RNA sequence: AGGGCUACACACGUGCUACAAUGGCGCAUACAAAGAGAAGCGACCUCGCGAGAGCAAGCGGACCUCAUAAAGUGCGUCGUAGUCCGGAUUGGAGUCUGCAACUCGACUCCAUGAAGUCGGAAUCGCUAGUAAUCGUGGAUCAGAAUGCCACGGUGAAUACGU
RNA sequence: CGCGGGGUGGAGCAGCCUGGUAGCUCGUCGGGCUCAUAACCCGAAGAUCGUCGGUUCAAAUCCGGCCCCCGCAACCA
RNA sequence: CCGACUUACCAACCCGAUGCAAACUGCGAAUACCGGAGAAUGUUAUCACGGGAGACACACGGCGGGUGCUAACGUCCGUC
RNA sequence: CCUCCUAAAGAGUAACGGAGGAGCACGAAGGUUGGCUAAUCCUGGUCGGACAUCAGGAGGUUAGUGCAAUGGCAUAAGCCAGCUUGACUGCGAGCGUGACGGCGCGAGCAGGUGCGAAAGCAGGUCAUAGUGAUCCGGUGGUUCUGAAUGGAAGGGCCAUC
RNA sequence: UGCCUGGCGGCCGUAGCGCGGUGGUCCCACCUGACCCCAUGCCGAACUCAGAAGUGAAACGCCGUAGCGCCGAUGGUAGUGUGGGGUCUCCCCAUGCGAGAGUAGGGAACUGCCAGGCAU
């Protein structure tokens, strides 16, 4: 063994049970149980009565008549 | 190495009964990881081969040493034996410690879709894979902040089936390719 | 009724926009003209990140809104890195008119991301409140311009010679 | 069933002195340019370097077979 | 398009089997040839040294091979 | 002039007879000691290309061989590495070859050098092609010698161009 | 005396290959340790050294196996010397010599020295 760099484990295996900038227990997927699927089904999975941003409540009684400003 | 120590203490004792051998000498092990770093076309530049040798000088205490063209189909200036890569053959403690840096400190290098390929095993006890980037092992947590180059892998095992290939070291937290 | 006028490895005429630093970005901040509005325009106020919506004074405009017009001015920051520039492309979501936004409309938010380093043979407008350069409004118009018509802001260089 | 030279992109021609494609010039193509085109000017593309086989890490280039073109040999009596 | 939904269409690699070779072999004679021992027969054979050559243009034929035409009253060689 | 075939199983052997090579190369492509073993196809992975590499399997030498080809080559005559320069000097029984000059192999001795623990091995390179006899011209060494005597041009001998 | 194993040879290969059964704290191989002598293209893989445990998987080995390499009659056949006959391309007969391939049958080697294990 004509050694050119020295292997050491103490700086890299201690406190490896958590995830941080210096080491992480495991990578993405497998032990991390990450999900990577895609889906569509737009609008109809939710309620169909949806409304725009506005100053009123749902099923309101009136609406301001623009010509009635005179 | 803790990975091999766990494998002989816990996993080998279970593979004995899962494959129901007559002898304890039949249970599989990794023999060697032989490597290549087959970047190619480097005889026309030399600095690319010196930079690939300087990545391999940081994966293990072992020294980098050239791989060469055998069919040599591209051609440059010299006949046949022009260099293409820088090897480093790892065995025992020098391969088991390297696979223990994977998914502990090399987490940005290894992904779920770049995990162990369960379909790539064969009953001869031979395996190979690519990792497309260099992955180093210094005395502390460190990265050389240089990219461009990548590495390829060659492995021999004592496994007598591709199903025993899927059982060898399979208890570790390294992902599987899908 | 639906489709097409909008298709697509091309080329051109005319227009826009960027490559930044006498520029961009975040905050503070100054000084306009003009024009439309009776099933129309619209502040304060309320809701939302926002388009926008709700609520609603005013008005037919010398009575109101677009509107702190922007360039400019004050302060921090970037050093040429394809960027703190450019932001085509492209994914997702929201808003709007209308019978209806699939081919093929407009607006807003989040994310992504490319050519471009001031450009050949060459060429065009302009003599001063002009050019260069910054913003605004309207016709047409269910909705919908980087064109067109009109508006005001900052505001040059050089003119021997024929 | 001889000998010597020749066979290059649309077209003419350089090369090889054993190699590392694509040179030079006219033409073509788009562009500047013109009323328009010749033409000047700017820029780009092309091709089984006769062909199949051999040698080599690499052949238009070196070498053998074969197809094609031109010249020479092609009787003394 | 990786892939695949398809037979209508070609060939030997590989493989089973038949055929074949001056410059293929996996096998392999007869006839020679040469060392050794030996009988009978051969007027000296075989061989060294010395005197003297003639010859160097050989040919139809048999048996064998090249070449030509599996032509030559041919032609080169082996061989009588 | 070399190799295969012509070529006929002792041997020699032709014709513009059929095929291919030779005009040199190597100071490592030599000595010696230790060890190692292929073309090609399949399998496996990707920046990794193209059909390109590491590894494994099959193949079981087809490869490799300084230079075309046959013969030969694993106990390698192929390949890698350490030490090394026997790429020997003076001599050589015997055998092979040609008409002869001349030419190939070689039992073996003395001197001197090197490898290997040591037994043991070392007369260049797997062997054969890579044009040059003799008179003659040049050059290094030379009590071998030089015509009246002593030196000597010069002659001879050896080495080599 | 018999059986089994190991090192080293004989032969010059019916001495082999493939397949199946199946064995070892005698031996052997796998195998453990590396640090020292010794060593690597890097590599304790290889070579080397100090050697524990477990096992009969691989490697090693014995037995069964006639699928394969392979030994192989008799007889005829090809080839061939001499003599006679004789066709242009080469051939017939008498007589001497006489394969190669194939059929039947065979083949799972035989054997020596020395050391170790085991048995009365």
């Amino acid at each position: 063994m004509k050694k050119d760099i020295h292997p050491k484990y103490e700086e890299i295996t201690a406190s490896c049970s958590c995830g941080n900038v210096m080491k992480i227990r495991s990578t993405v997927g497998h032990d991390l149980n990450l999900d990577v699927c895609s889906k569509c089904h737009p609008f109809f999975t939710g309620k169909q009565r949806d409304v725009a941003t506005g100053g009123r409540v749902d099923r309101f009684n009136k609406r301001f008549n623009i010509p009635g400003s005179k | 190495a803790k990975l091999h120590d766990y494998y002989k203490d816990e996993v080998v004792k279970k593979l004995m009964t899962e494959f129901n051998y007559n002898s304890v000498m039949q249970v599989p092990r990794v023999e060697k990881i032989t490597l290549n770093m087959g970047v190619g076309e480097a005889i026309a530049d030399k600095k690319l081969l010196d930079n690939a040798a300087a990545d391999l000088a940081a994966i293990s205490g072992q020294k980098p040493l050239i791989t060469k063209a055998r069919k040599s189909v591209a051609g440059f200036k010299i006949r046949q034996g022009y260099p293409i890569g820088c090897k480093v053959t790892l065995r025992g403690e020098r391969m088991w410690e390297f696979f223990e840096r994977l998914i502990t400190i090399a987490v940005p290098r290894i992904r779920d879709f770049r995990g162990l390929s369960a379909k790539s095993f064969d009953g001869r006890g031979n395996y190979s894979m690519g990792v497309r980037e260099q992955i180093i092992f210094p005395e502390i947590d460190y990265d050389k902040v240089d990219r461009v180059r990548g590495l390829d892998i060659t492995i021999t095992t004592t496994a007598k089936s591709d199903e025993e290939g899927r059982a060898l070291l399979a208890a570790f937290d390294f992902p599987f390719r899908k």
